[PDB]
């Protein structure tokens, strides 16, 4: 089967060059351009340009025109990407797809998986993790929320558990968001019997693989403060 | 460039409805529009080339139609494996360019949030911030209002938030919003506040907490 594989995901900083790559195969590689397309957070499909791998020939999108460098490299069937000086605005998933003219016009029939790319200031840091439990005298109804908040970690991601892994009902973890800081914050929540908040303990799990830490958090509410 | 336009930009829809989205193009792109899908996560797949052929293997409940500058892509019989962004993508001339997506969501009931508040830890309080968070959980539609207000005054500039996917067993959704004080700030206040808006309540809920008396 026609196949593009892309390589592994890059956290760099700003001014950092970076080459990534897309390995293509059960095709034949020359046969078939490849374009580059860009993913911001959260947006839509941006086309970047394309290469000819047959005479190396390549063409840009206006706005990527002299920010980035298509190239191929036949021998090995592996088309790149590649910035001279990264930008944070350069932060984006980035797909590398392989054309079929059919219809006769230029389809992407076969993409990678994607590499990506996160471009910060920021350095690595694990997260802090604080308790979210209710005031003492506020659980009126039968069933109560608890939570977890994962505060100032970079990069993405952290990995958020319950009661090491036995408590999954009712668990939300929400997206991260990025603060103003260039560090990420993102919520874990659970919802439980109300009755059980003086019986049962709550304890939320938190895995950062990039700064290798892991910090377990009880969650409750103390009585003086 | 040749600018593309989709539309809706999302829209609601249960297993077996009829969908219909549409292109526009700012000038004539002829036939040459293709359609993708994408999942959360995962590379695009191409569904339709030239305004109406199918791409080998995609099911033939989707089909394309439409010339010129105005095109639609229609699902017949919605599948649970269809819920997912969909974009248009013009082939006339370079540059190529998509439009902006159009995600298609589960269509539920109305369904009101429970709503939480959460004053700051003593742990952080210790390091000089204070995160208050409001939870707003398992609500349908999506759209829905958050206000923090200290000491009774509306707050804005230092809150964020974030929003869950539909959940895969009910559909709903869930929503954080977290205010950032300062220690010395917080401690100025007495009273905090979060107001939600939404569809499912009949008028604003409002939970809240009394620094020194939480
Ligand atoms: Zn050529
Ligand atoms: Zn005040
Ligand atoms: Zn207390």
């Amino acid at each position: 089967e026609v196949q593009l594989v892309q390589s592994g995901a890059e956290v760099k900083k700003p001014g950092e060059s970076l080459k990534i790559s897309c390995k293509g195969s059960g095709y034949s590689f020359t046969n078939y351009w490849i374009s580059w397309v860009r993913q911001m957070p959260g947006k839509g499909l941006e086309w970047m340009g394309f290469i000819d791998p047959s005479d190396s020939y390549t063409n840009y999108a206006p706005s990527f025109q002299g920010q980035v460098t298509i190239s191929a490299d036949k021998s090995i069937s592996t088309a790149y990407l590649q910035w001279s000086s990264l930008k944070a605005s350069d932060t984006a998933m980035y797909y590398c797809a392989r054309q079929l003219y059919q219809g006769y016009m230029d389809t992407f029939d076969s993409w990678g998986q994607g590499t990506l790319v996160t471009v910060s200031s920021a350095s690595t840091k694990g997260p802090s993790v604080f308790p979210l439990a209710p005031c003492s005298r506020s659980t009126s109804e039968s069933t109560a929320a608890l939570g977890c908040l994962v505060k100032d970690y970079f990069p993405e991601p952290v990995t958020v558990s319950w009661n090491s892994g036995a408590l999954t009902s009712g668990v939300h973890t929400f997206p991260a968001v990025l603060q103003s800081s260039g560090l990420y914050s993102l919520s874990s929540v659970v919802t439980v019997p109300s009755s059980s908040l003086g019986t049962k303990t709550y304890t939320c799990n938190v895995d950062h693989k990039p700064s290798n830490t892991k910090v377990d958090k009880r969650v409750h509410h103390h009585h003086h403060h | 460039d040749i600018q593309m336009t989709q539309s809706p930009s999302s829209l609601s829809a249960s297993v077996g409805d009829r969908v219909t989205i549409t292109c526009r193009a700012s000038q004539s792109i002829g036939l040459y529009l293709a359609w993708y899908q994408q999942k959360p996560g995962k590379a695009p797949k191409l569904l339709i080339y030239a305004a109406s052929s199918l791409q080998s293997g995609v099911p033939s409940r989707f089909s394309g139609s439409g010339s010129g500058t105005d095109f639609t892509l229609t699902i017949s019989s919605l599948q649970p494996e269809d819920f997912a962004t969909y974009y248009c993508q013009q082939g006339n001339t370079l540059s190529y360019t998509f439009g902006q997506g159009t995600k298609v969501e589960i269509k539920r009931t109305v369904a009101a949030p429970s709503v939480f508040i959460f004053p700051p830890s003593d742990e952080q309080l210790k390091s000089g911030t204070a995160s208050v968070v409001c939870l707003l959980n398992n609500f349908y539609p999506r759209e829905a209002k958050v206000q923090w207000k200290v000491d009774n005054a509306l707050q804005s500039g230092n809150s964020q938030e974030s929003v869950t996917e539909q959940d895969s067993k009910d559909s709903t959704y869930s929503l954080s919003s977290t205010l950032t004080l300062s220690k010395a700030d917080y401690e100025k206040h007495k009273v905090y506040a979060c107001e939600v808006t939404h569809q499912g309540l009949s008028s604003p809920v409002t939970k809240s907490f009394n620094r020194g008396e939480c």
